[PDB]
């Protein structure tokens, strides 16, 4: 007899259980300035 | 004496199964933001200095 790896839930749907992740929210708010803004020009008058 | 006697054996029920299990991944949709970021920056301008 053989017996194949068996799980009720693996790693990634366990952590995908949780409503919000704290890496993904922070990865995807601080990109805010690197997508919507110009960090790198510098306005002179 | 009298010999024992094998057991008939259970009788199995040939059938297909599905199997589900309790749902804990959450409902997933795709949503849209409007808004806007307003920035007021108040600017001291010194003599050779901002």
């Amino acid at each position: 007899h053989e017996f194949v790896p068996l799980e009720v839930y693996t790693r990634h749907e366990i952590k995908d259980s949780g409503l919000l992740d704290y890496t993904e929210v922070q990865r995807r708010n601080q990109l805010h300035d690197l997508r919507f803004a110009d960090i790198d020009t510098v306005i002179r008058a | 004496r009298r010999c024992p006697t094998r057991p008939e054996g259970q009788n199995y029920t040939e059938g297909i199964a599905v199997v589900f299990k309790e749902n804990i991944a959450p409902y997933k949709f795709k949503a849209t933001m409007y808004y806007k970021d307003v920035t007021v920056s108040q600017v001291w301008f010194g003599h050779r200095y901002s």
